[PDB]
């Protein structure tokens, strides 16, 4: 029962949680360059992050 | 995306289209002479207006 258990314990056929992403908070030089860009940058990012 | 993203701000133009710069010539020069010609118009009544005055 205790390697029965051990064994149950543990999702191999799932994928772990990979680290937490913290805040981009952005750089002014980048900002300068690209405006009204990062925010399409960013959400292509989220829906590849999600989907692929 | 980002590398092409900063390529098509470089690249890019201050307008955000393609002018016709011979229509735009052409309107430029009707334009001038219906000023200079106003502008001759209003020198002729400013005439009687400073004899008016």
């Amino acid at each position: 029962a205790l390697a029965k258990a051990s064994a149950a314990q543990v999702d191999w056929t799932s994928l772990p949680a990979a680290p937490p992403r913290p805040s981009p908070s952005a750089p002014d030089t980048l900002i300068r360059l690209l405006g009204s860009v990062v925010d399409d940058l960013a959400d292509a990012d989220k829906v590849e992050q999600k989907y692929g | 995306r980002y590398l092409t993203a900063l390529v098509e701000a470089e690249q890019a133009p201050p307008l955000p289209f393609t002018p016709d710069v011979l229509q735009l010539q052409l309107e430029h020069n009707v334009l001038k002479g219906e000023l200079i010609d106003r502008l001759r118009a209003l020198e002729y009544t400013i005439v009687t207006e400073q004899l008016q005055a």
